[PDB]
């Protein structure tokens, strides 16, 4: 149930954020750095464990 | 100096200041009052949810129970003439002020009151200090019960004749158990007669070696004809789950009291979890100073 | 979850505003994989805090693990303040170094830019790539710092639910050993040389250390009234809204 | 002042970190006393 | 599922509550969220007071100044053909935003601007970092002072016919005195000739042993003719106390240079407070790749 | 509990005391502490 939620802030962030890079003129090689950076902050790496 | 710093005309200036300052400055003063106040208030609502509507957090500053009276006395004296009738009024007034709360139309239905054994009896335990239950109940106490003293034959209770009456009251304290001392070989002498373990007993007697003769018989009147107070009406489960509650009472009549002189009567309660003080004249025991001078 | 949101918030400001990036990914692993850790693990040891064995058994279909008040309150209060204490500690360091916050909206193209040797900040000084790369690194180590300082207040009021400090107490030997240890690897990471070729953190000046200390102060506070309505109020707002 | 004001360029970072370790370690040792107290 | 969690009719349901709690909880983030701003807000206010608007409290980030050029090179490298034009336009354009700022009409009467000694001078101390006296004032810079590279006469500077040039200026910092090498047995070989010590040196050759053969006669335009920056144009003041202020600038014409092939000219200041750093190849010196591919 | 919650009703003023004069007694040493260091 957990994962559920986690995942739906998680791409609701970054296929947004993704369509907002572009629509501001930001090449690729910025965008990929920002969809790492969103990725990483929104998956807590730690918790299962 | 005296004129210009009230009031100069080229600078337009009041006791100093000119209009912008003085409105600088209270315009300060407000916003910072109104800072300050609404701090406080805060700090006193956090005071607020930090304390319990059903028991105080504190009770030790009231643990032994004190002993009070029906007449109001200035200096503990009791002083009127028997032919005078103005003299004696400040005292029915109160009397009867106290005494006007028993009556029996206050008490009435099966809400909130209970009818209870006519004769002393045990506590009684309604539950915790909660609002699961509703208000609790109390027991009912008559008037009648205090024969020669009750404002129902002689209003005046006994000051018309030379026999006045004195009706002692233990302090409500919420949770406490009043404990009778035990049958043991170790008790005053006035006690061992009339052992009802269910009464807290309530003796009185002269407060001096001489004045014992010159003190007529006194007679207690009680709940079951006892000199105490029932053990039934207790314990106390403070006004917010209680309200409609009524404390024992006992009349005392000082008959055949000697006239013009002043006599010095000290009435004592006993108990285990009751103690005086030498401090507080009102701790379990009281002092009166009647003198009935006719 | 509640570290999530100061995580998030950099790299949003990030598009929205045109900062220069106030929290790297590097930084991320190392506080979500390491100073988050211990305190967590040590929060199974906590004891009762009423009586369990007397509570009907939980409903499977109704309650649950993850509810939407635990998201209300990391994901929306906490972790708000968190993130406020963080971009603080930034202003900061940027506003001490020449950067004030009216210059700063608005320069990630050229403060990104590699062949722009000649940047002007709020006072006029041209300041050169690798020298402004250093600083924007030394706000990211004070985030780090200021993630932990603010997870100290936050350790403490996940310790309990609904009771409060003062009444259960802090007899678990193991949150104590984690708080110690976290602050100790902060440090570590910082002042140890070298650190500069590996993870990219910088050693920081005593006075910013101290900026995140009142956004903890105030977060142990709000939860400790949060958790006195809802023990004076039972059934109230308080508890079905923030209740977990 | 004046001319020779390069001390206004300068930082001692050497005594911070050393200080800084300093801390650290003793943080760390503090740690350790809490968690073994009671096993002994 | 799907359809009633999302709108039922019996409860008047949205999503899950109803209108009075949607609008508890938004009214209820409405204001924490204030709270946190205005909080946030205040803090950062008295930031705004902890700071001075004469300097910067931390210098040490920017202690070693860098050495930048007029040109914008996207890897340090300067390629471009003599026929086709629209070769050298992204260099000139730039080029040209560089010098338009030292145009004569810009500098112009007394203030805030004065004629200062058209001879390497000494610095010059405007007084202390204070507002006490009013805006400082700033030495003029002429264009002229750079003789082949000055856009004036051949606007493209040189890209015309093989033969570029390259302002080159050191980085602006507050209070910073830039000290030149003395004349001690201790110098580089090519700093002992025209050692005017109110000049600070700036030297350019080849990165590679070998390029040095390929690479011609680097001519270099100053203040005097020399190749260096006056000393007396600093210390500098910061923006806020010398607006209007112009950092001087030195030209370098790179003729002689071998067709079609990369060389690789590193140029470097030599100086006391003046260090190189091996991660920041722009710290003290610079890097450039010119190619003129004809 | 019940009847026999007497405890309800005491305080151990006593330790309060004790505690408190400890307390005094340290705080007035330190301050002679800090007041005479120095000369000697
Ligand atoms: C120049 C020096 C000034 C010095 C200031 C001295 C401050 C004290 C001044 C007057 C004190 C008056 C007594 C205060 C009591 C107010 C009573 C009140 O208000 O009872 C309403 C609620 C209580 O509700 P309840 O029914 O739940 O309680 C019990 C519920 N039961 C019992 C049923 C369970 O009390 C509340 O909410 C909280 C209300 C607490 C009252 C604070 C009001 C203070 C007003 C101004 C202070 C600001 C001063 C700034 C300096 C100005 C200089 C010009
Ligand atoms: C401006 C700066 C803002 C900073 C904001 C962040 C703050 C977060 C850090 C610390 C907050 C400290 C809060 C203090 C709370 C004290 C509560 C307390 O004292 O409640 C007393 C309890 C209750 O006892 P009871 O009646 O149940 O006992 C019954 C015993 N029977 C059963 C035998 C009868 O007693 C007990 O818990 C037992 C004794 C426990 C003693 C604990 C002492 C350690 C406290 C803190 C450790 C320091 C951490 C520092 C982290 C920084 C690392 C660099
Ligand atoms: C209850 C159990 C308790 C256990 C506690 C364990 C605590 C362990 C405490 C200390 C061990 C730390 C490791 C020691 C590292 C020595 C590194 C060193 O001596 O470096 C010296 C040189 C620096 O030379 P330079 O100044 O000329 O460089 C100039 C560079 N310029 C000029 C280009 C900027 O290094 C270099 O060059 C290259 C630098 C290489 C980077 C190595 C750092 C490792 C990175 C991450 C590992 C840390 C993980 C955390 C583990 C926590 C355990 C608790
Ligand atoms: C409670 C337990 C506490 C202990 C946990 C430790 C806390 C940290 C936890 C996770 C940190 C992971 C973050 C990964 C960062 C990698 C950074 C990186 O890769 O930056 C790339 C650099 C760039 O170098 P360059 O080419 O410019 O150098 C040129 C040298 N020239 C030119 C002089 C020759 O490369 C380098 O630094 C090369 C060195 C690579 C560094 C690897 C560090 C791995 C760190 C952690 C992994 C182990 C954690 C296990 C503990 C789990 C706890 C549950
Ligand atoms: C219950 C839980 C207990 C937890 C206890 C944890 C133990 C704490 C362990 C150590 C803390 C002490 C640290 C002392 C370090 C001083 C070292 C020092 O020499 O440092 C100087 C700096 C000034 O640096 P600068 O930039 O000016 O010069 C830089 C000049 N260059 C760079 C050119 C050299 O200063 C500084 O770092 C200032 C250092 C910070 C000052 C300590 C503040 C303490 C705050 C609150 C505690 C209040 C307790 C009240 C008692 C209540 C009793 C009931
Ligand atoms: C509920 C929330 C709790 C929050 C707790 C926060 C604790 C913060 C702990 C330490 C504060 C940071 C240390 C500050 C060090 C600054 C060093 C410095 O370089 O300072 C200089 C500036 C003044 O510069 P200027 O331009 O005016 O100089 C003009 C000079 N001329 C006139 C010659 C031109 O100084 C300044 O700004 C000083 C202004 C600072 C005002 C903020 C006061 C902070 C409040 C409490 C501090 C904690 C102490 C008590 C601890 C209790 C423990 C229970
Ligand atoms: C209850 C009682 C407890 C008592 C416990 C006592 C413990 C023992 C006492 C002290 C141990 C601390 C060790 C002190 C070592 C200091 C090393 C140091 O100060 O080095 C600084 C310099 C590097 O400066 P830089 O110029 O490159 O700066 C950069 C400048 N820029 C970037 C601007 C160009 O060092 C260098 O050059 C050479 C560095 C060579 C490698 C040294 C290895 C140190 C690494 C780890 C040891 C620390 C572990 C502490 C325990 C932590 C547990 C978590
Ligand atoms: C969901 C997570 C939200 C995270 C919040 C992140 C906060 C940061 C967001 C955007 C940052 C934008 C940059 C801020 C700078 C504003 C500039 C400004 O304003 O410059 C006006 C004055 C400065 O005046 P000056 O001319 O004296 O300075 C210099 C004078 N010289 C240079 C001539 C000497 O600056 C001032 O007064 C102080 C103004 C400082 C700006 C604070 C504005 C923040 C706005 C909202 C934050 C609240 C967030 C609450 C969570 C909401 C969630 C929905
Ligand atoms: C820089 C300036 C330094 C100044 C230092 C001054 C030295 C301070 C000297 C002594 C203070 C320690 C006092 C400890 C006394 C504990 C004694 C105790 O057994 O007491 C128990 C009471 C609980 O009473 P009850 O009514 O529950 O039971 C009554 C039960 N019957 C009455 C039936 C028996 O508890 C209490 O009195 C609680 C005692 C108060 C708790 C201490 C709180 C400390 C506050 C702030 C310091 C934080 C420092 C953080 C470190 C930062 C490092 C950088
Ligand atoms: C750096 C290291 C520093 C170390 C310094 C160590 C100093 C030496 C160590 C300890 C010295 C402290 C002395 C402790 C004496 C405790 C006396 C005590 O606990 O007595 C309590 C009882 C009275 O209780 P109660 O039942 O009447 O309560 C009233 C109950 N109600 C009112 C409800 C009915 O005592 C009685 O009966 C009998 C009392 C007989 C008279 C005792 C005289 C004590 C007076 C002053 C000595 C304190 C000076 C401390 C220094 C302060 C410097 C400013
Ligand atoms: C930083 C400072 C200036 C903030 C001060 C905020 C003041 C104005 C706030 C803090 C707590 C608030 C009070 C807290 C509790 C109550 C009880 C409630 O039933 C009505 C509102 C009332 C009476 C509030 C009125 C406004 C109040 C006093
Ligand atoms: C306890 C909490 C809720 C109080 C928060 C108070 C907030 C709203 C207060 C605190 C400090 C205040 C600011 C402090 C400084 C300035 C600069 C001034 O030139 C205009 C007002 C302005 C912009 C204030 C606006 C309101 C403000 C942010
Ligand atoms: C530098 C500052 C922050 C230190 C402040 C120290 C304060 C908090 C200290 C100083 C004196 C202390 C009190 C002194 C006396 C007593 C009586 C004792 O029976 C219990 C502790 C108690 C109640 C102490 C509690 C903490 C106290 C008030
Ligand atoms: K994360």
């Amino acid at each position: 149930h957990f994962i559920h939620i986690i995942t739906g802030v998680a791409v609701f962030l970054g296929v947004s954020f993704f369509i907002l890079s572009l629509i501001l003129g930001y090449s690729w090689l910025e965008a990929v750095i920002f969809l790492i950076g969103i990725i990483v902050a929104n998956v807590p790496e730690g918790l299962l464990a | 100096g005296w004129k210009k710093f009230l009031w100069d005309s080229e600078k337009k200036e009041f006791l100093g200041r000119t209009g912008s300052s003085w409105f600088k400055i209270f315009l300060f003063y407000l916003i910072f009052y109104g800072c300050l106040a609404g701090i406080f208030i805060g700090t006193i609502q956090v005071l607020l949810l930090t304390l319990s509507d059903f028991e105080p957090k504190y009770q030790d500053r009231v643990a032994p129970p004190g002993l009070s009276h029906a007449p109001y006395a200035i200096k503990t004296e009791i002083s009127f003439s028997i032919s005078n009738p103005k003299s004696y009024e400040s005292f029915v007034k109160s009397m009867h002020k106290l005494m006007d709360l028993y009556n029996e139309s206050s008490q009435a239905g099966n809400s909130p009151f209970e009818d209870c054994s006519d004769t002393p009896a045990d506590y009684i335990k309604r539950g915790d200090l909660d609002d699961s239950q509703g208000q609790k109940k109390a027991c009912r106490f008559s008037r009648m019960w205090l024969k020669n003293c009750s404002g129902l034959d002689d209003t005046t209770y006994g000051y018309a004749e030379g026999k006045p009456c004195v009706v002692a009251k233990l302090n409500r304290i919420i949770g406490f158990y009043p404990k009778p001392l035990k049958n043991t070989t170790d008790l005053p002498e006035e006690l061992q007669a009339n052992y009802n373990q269910y009464v807290l007993p309530l003796r009185c007697a002269a407060k001096r070696e001489e004045d014992r003769e010159k003190i007529g018989s006194i007679e207690y009147f009680g709940l079951g004809g006892y000199a105490g107070f029932p053990l039934q009406y207790y314990p106390y489960y403070g006004k917010r789950l209680q309200k409609k509650y009524l404390q024992p009472l006992l009349a005392i009549q000082f008959t055949n009291l000697t006239q013009n002189m002043e006599l010095r009567i000290e009435c004592k309660v006993y108990g285990e979890n009751i103690d005086y003080s030498e401090k507080d004249r009102f701790r379990g025991r009281f002092e009166v100073k009647i003198e009935v001078k006719s | 979850l509640t570290s999530n949101i100061p995580e998030i918030t950099p790299f949003l400001v990030f598009i929205i505003g045109n900062v220069p990036l106030p929290l790297g990914t590097v930084t991320i692993l190392c506080i979500d994989l390491g100073t988050d850790m211990v305190p967590a693990i040590s929060l199974a040891y906590e004891q009762a805090e009423s009586d369990i064995m007397k509570r009907q058994p939980r409903n499977p279909k109704t309650d649950k693990l993850v509810n939407e008040r635990l998201i209300s309150m990391a994901y929306g209060q906490i972790g708000m303040i968190q993130a406020l204490g963080g971009f603080f500690s930034y202003f900061v360091i940027l506003a001490e170094n020449g950067f004030l916050p009216m210059d700063l909206i608005g320069k990630r193209v050229r403060w990104d830019d590699r062949w722009i040797s000649d940047v002007e900040d709020s006072f006029g000084q041209q300041w050169t790539y690798e020298q402004r790369k250093i600083v924007e690194f030394t706000c990211h180590t004070s985030f780090f710092i200021s993630i932990v300082v603010v997870q100290w207040a936050d350790l403490i009021i996940c310790k309990t639910r609904r009771n409060s400090i003062f009444q259960q107490g802090m007899k678990n030997k193991i949150l104590i050993f984690g708080l110690f240890e976290e602050t100790a690897l902060a440090a570590f990471l910082s002042y140890c040389p070298g650190t500069d070729v590996a993870l990219r953190m910088y050693p920081l000046k005593p006075s910013w250390w101290f900026c995140a200390f009142p956004y903890s102060l105030i977060i142990f506070l709000y939860d400790e009234m949060r958790r006195f309505i809802i023990r004076r109020s039972p059934g109230g707002w308080v508890e079905q809204e923030t209740y977990y | 002042e004046g001319p020779d004001n390069d001390e206004r360029f300068t930082y001692d970072y050497y005594r911070l970190r050393v200080v800084g370790l300093i801390v650290a370690a003793v943080l760390c040792v503090i740690g350790i006393i809490i968690l073994l107290a009671g096993k002994c």
